[PDB]
């Protein structure tokens, strides 16, 4: 905002900030939820990621990694992230085990830039 | 008080004592706060000059000038015969280049 | 004016408040609002969910939460929650509160009861999605609320979408009495999808005719509770207009979520996967809205289209197995297809549409009576065949003809749409190659060889004025009259591309030509 | 002399359309006639044949959909979905003094190709159209093919030869 | 008509282990609930003390 610059932001990872609070709501009092995650889960990721976007002063390119547990995509944390992002890279454990790195499933990721408006039609 | 004991009457219950208890409050400088059966009442310049306030800060923001105003609509063209009699096919061509002009221009 | 005021706030835990009344003889009621004096200023408006033997209000909060503290004074407003309403509203977002948002009188209320079976009438009339798959296999009547499933990224946003900008080219021609309206509603969407929709919308001069709802990640739960509601009450009333109207919803999973977050913040009982039970309820109060209503009402119609996300191809997740049992079909996208150059990518068996052609109209029912005695045998063959055998047979060639048909980037008009599947059902799209499909629809619709290349054997029929659906939808193309011109401007059309163009194609066996052509009908499969 | 007529579960219907139809001959712009559809329909007294036509009367003698201009303004679309919702929706059939508002239209208009084709379609129905109309239709038809505006300019056009995005003008 | 066999124990092996995973989802909000109300359980205790 105040400098103008452009900004990168790197964070490793988001699953622990959540796992975080979800050591402490059942402490607080509040219910968990199904697999034994907060219920306040999709509030404070959005609380937290709205921050995180582009604006008419300056811009933030972030960086997100995530812990899938037992590479369960289904586990609601990842989950609920997807929405708050362009870019769902997917790594997976079956690539890598082939010795191939990076470990991209390039099926099971998609971006939002993948237009021939944004972009090189070539590319699309 | 002219306007406690109405309040109480305006209440769901008048036939009760009433009972008065003041407080000097130091936010505010003009105006009084009332509270009469669990019906609050504010006339104070805290909430009051705030109301004005937020009337003359949306007055401003409601308009603005730095877009510029919506032009006249314009009616359907109704080119006439005798254009198109004179150049037969340039006619669509000129059409088009006036509606990009403006677009662009 | 003096307010009442009940108590004060006990305490909170982020969304949720709880109250300790004062003056123990007043009573409010179940679900009216309730607004919070955080400042002499500012104010925060509150929704009252439960009550207890003690006395107390648990409260859901819906502004300004970070501003609350303990020890604040409560006001009640004495009415259900409620929010600005008319036609004044159709070219600006809102707040579930009717809060206007920047962008760079009547009131109306959430909680109506829906109109029961005798307010109601069966649909007859379409509601036309732009796209060929859905006019087609799975028809949307008005008052036919009809899911759209589907994973991360496969096309279900999209198809809402293009849904309402193909509502524009109409609606400026149509009375205003027929020209269905649209209400977006984004539910912890982010904020820059809503501007990227909203550029769009506004891109198209499609916001005219169409409002968007945002309750977005930021806004709170009890926020996201309630905009489906909203955006119902916003469709409600243009129902008891007459009018007729669309309704989206992206998503109702998020919704679901939210109410999970406050019934469980609140000490409710929960149930299956943490939610309580009436969420099932949840839902029908809303869907339910969605009717075609009667003469004796307005024949006003409100469609619903319900986005819901799967995870990985599941459908036995209770949202999901609720939500299918509750609506009049669904839409069921792979993104095994949507990869695979599918776009749309529907799933044509588990795609249901209970309105199977009593809401399309005259020119369909004769088209996707053969297209679904088409695509039936096109997956036997395709499943029993191998891949990689050839197979010479009018099946698996029209059939894999219309699977490119149906790839296309945004929507497609009503006549460009019938006279491309004609073509193929017909058997006349049998000589050119499966690629060059879609530079054959192309030079069909937009362009015109025949009126070219001399062919004017045609004394009306062509492709250049559009104004000709509104005889297609009443007389229909089995009619005398447009079934021998259509099929000689076909035929023609055929000829001179399989003449003209299929052969200068083939003959391309170069580097850079090859590149040159695939761009362009990757590029046809776009605009088109 | 009223026949009765019931709506769709069997209750009994209003068919007194007179004062509505002289609401509707009031209508300065096309669009409040269709907002009278509504007030009729609201009041259990839905629309006749003549009330539609009524409506396709104003649409050809009114100027403009309402006061400020429209993009994408039609009345010639207005009035078929007006038949389409007269025939398939409710279920009223409509008359050759209904067809007539469409065929002036298009001869107002000048399109004269659906021209031929609401006249094909007329006298499939078994309606005879005036001669009147088909006259100033052949008139424009023959007036615009000796001025080459039969068709548009930009279908006439030279094909490109190379398969360049930019040269179809995608 | 052994794969046939193979994918109806499957099926059933599936089905049911999603079942007993939907119960013990269940289990752990209930016993998270029934644990904090316990504990929180709040009684007059109308007792002398003096
Ligand atoms: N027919 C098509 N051709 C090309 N691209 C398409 C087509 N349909 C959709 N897309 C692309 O899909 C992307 C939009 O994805 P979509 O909106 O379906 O995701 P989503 O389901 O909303 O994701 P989430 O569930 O996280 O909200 C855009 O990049 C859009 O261009």
């Amino acid at each position: 905002d105040e400098a103008g610059q452009d900004v990168l932001l790197f964070v490793d990872n988001v699953f622990r900030f959540t796992q975080a609070n979800s050591e402490v709501s059942a402490l607080l009092g509040r219910i968990p939820a199904a697999v034994g995650y907060q219920p306040t889960l999709a509030e404070d990721l959005g609380m937290l990621q709205e921050r995180i976007t582009s604006t008419v002063k300056g811009s933030i390119t972030s960086v997100q990694a995530v812990y899938v547990p037992a590479d369960d995509i289904t586990d609601p944390a990842p989950a609920t992230t997807f929405s708050h992002l362009d870019a769902t890279t997917v790594l997976s454990r079956s690539v890598a085990e082939a010795g191939i790195y990076p470990a991209v499933e390039p099926l099971e990721c998609a971006s939002r830039i993948m237009d021939p408006d944004a972009i090189d039609v070539n590319h699309y | 008080r002219k306007q406690v004991e109405e309040l109480h009457k305006e209440s769901p219950l008048k036939d009760y004592k009433l009972v008065l208890e003041t407080k000097v409050d130091p936010s505010i400088g003009g105006g009084y706060i009332l509270e009469v059966c669990n019906q609050v009442v504010n006339r104070s310049a805290a909430a009051a000059a705030a109301e004005t306030a937020a009337l003359a800060k949306a007055s401003a923001a409601q308009v603005d000038w730095t877009s510029l105003p919506a032009a006249p609509p314009r009616p359907s063209p109704s080119a006439p015969d005798t254009l198109i009699r004179l150049l037969g096919s340039v006619v669509d061509d000129l059409a088009d280049a006036d509606k990009v002009e403006q677009k662009y221009g | 004016e003096a307010k009442q005021k009940i108590g004060f706030v006990h305490g909170i835990d982020g969304t949720i408040a709880t109250i300790a009344p004062a003056a123990s003889k007043v009573t409010v009621p179940y679900n009216t609002v309730l607004e919070i004096a955080v400042s002499a200023t500012n104010i925060a408006n509150a929704l009252v969910f439960n009550l207890e033997k003690d006395g107390s209000i648990g409260v859901i909060l819906l502004d300004n939460i970070s501003e609350v503290r303990s020890g604040q004074d409560v006001y009640a407003t004495g009415s259900l929650l409620k929010i600005p309403v008319g036609f004044h509203m159709l070219g600006k977002i809102i707040n579930p509160l009717g809060k206007e948002i920047p962008t760079g009188t009547k009131l109306g209320l959430v909680e109506e009861m829906a109109p029961n079976i005798v307010s109601r009438q069966p649909v007859n009339y379409n509601l036309l999605t732009g796209y060929k798959v859905i006019d087609t296999l799975i028809p949307v009547g008005r008052g036919q609320r009809e899911l759209i499933l589907g994973d991360r990224q496969t096309g279900k946003t999209s198809i809402a979408l293009s849904t309402i900008l193909n509502q524009t080219k109409v609606n400026n021609e149509i009375l205003s009495k027929n020209n269905v309206l649209s209400v977006y509603v984004s539910i912890g969407q982010r904020c820059s999808n809503v501007a990227r929709i909203h550029r769009l919308l506004t891109e198209y001069d499609a916001m005219k005719y169409c409002t968007i709802v945002a309750a977005t990640a930021a806004d709170p739960a009890g926020l996201q509770y309630l905009a489906p509601y909203a955006g119902t009450t916003l469709g409600e009333e243009f129902r008891n207009s007459g009018r007729h109207i669309l309704l989206v919803y992206d998503d109702l999973s998020k919704q679901a979520v939210s109410y999970r977050q406050i019934s469980l913040l609140l000490r409710r009982p929960p149930g299956r996967e943490a939610y309580p039970g009436d969420v099932f309820y949840l839902h029908s109060r809303l869907l339910e809205r969605s009717a075609m209503m009667s003469p004796q009402k307005g024949s006003g119609s409100l469609t619903s289209l319900p986005i819901v996300e799967t995870l990985s191809n599941d459908v036995t997740a209770y949202i999901v197995t609720n939500v299918i049992s509750i609506t009049d079909g669904q839409i069921y996208l792979d993104a095994k297809l949507f990869t695979g150059g599918q776009r749309p990518a529907v799933n044509i068996g588990l795609s249901v549409s209970r309105v199977g052609s009593s809401a399309q109209n005259k020119a369909m029912k004769k088209v996707g009576g053969a297209l679904k005695m088409l695509m039936g045998e096109y997956r036997k063959m395709a499943g029993e065949q191998t891949s990689g055998s050839q197979n010479v047979s009018p099946v698996m060639i029209r059939g894999a003809r219309c699977l490119q048909l149906f790839n296309q980037k945004g929507p497609s008009y009503f006549m460009d749409a019938i006279v491309a599947l004609y073509a193929v059902t017909n058997g006349y799209m049998d000589d050119v190659k499966l690629q060059y499909s879609k530079f054959y629809e192309f030079l069909l619709l937009n362009k015109d060889l025949p009126v070219l290349y001399g062919q004017v054997n045609n004394k009306y029929f062509y492709m250049y004025n559009k104004n000709l659906n509104y005889f297609i939808r009443y007389f229909g193309l089995n009619h005398e009259i447009l079934e021998p011109e259509l099929k000689k401007y076909i035929e023609i059309h055929t000829n001179l591309f399989l003449d003209n163009y299929q052969s200068r194609m083939n003959e391309l066996k170069s580097d850079e030509d090859l590149v040159q052509l695939k761009n362009l009908l990757y590029a046809c499969k776009r605009t088109v | 002399a009223g026949g009765k007529r019931y709506d769709l579960f069997g209750y009994e219907v209003s068919v007194a359309t007179g004062p509505f139809i002289e609401e509707i001959k009031k209508a300065q712009f096309y669009d409040d006639a269709g907002e009278v559809i509504v007030k009729m329909n609201l009041a259990n007294t839905p629309p006749d044949l003549q009330t539609y036509n009524a409506v396709l009367e104003r649409i050809l003698n009114c100027k403009s959909k309402r006061s400020q201009p429209v993009k994408g303004e039609n009345k010639f679309a207005a009035m078929m979905d007006i038949l389409e919702e007269m025939d398939a929706r409710s279920g009223i059939k409509p008359n050759a003094e209904s067809w007539g508002y469409v065929l002036k239209e298009l001869v107002q208009a000048g399109d004269f190709r659906l021209g031929w084709v609401c006249i094909a379609g007329m006298k499939s129905l078994g309606i005879t159209p005036d001669q009147a109309l088909v006259d100033a239709n052949e008139a424009n038809a023959a007036k615009a093919k000796a001025a080459g505006t039969d068709f548009p300019a930009y279908l006439k056009k030279a094909a490109p030869e190379s398969f360049d995005t930019k040269a179809w003008g995608i | 008509g052994n794969i046939t066999g193979l994918m109806q124990l499957a099926d059933y092996t599936y089905n049911k282990t999603r079942k007993e995973l939907i119960t013990a989802e269940l289990l752990e909000i209930i016993g998270t609930m029934t644990a904090m109300h316990a504990g929180k359980k709040v009684g007059l205790k109308k007792t002398e003390f003096w």
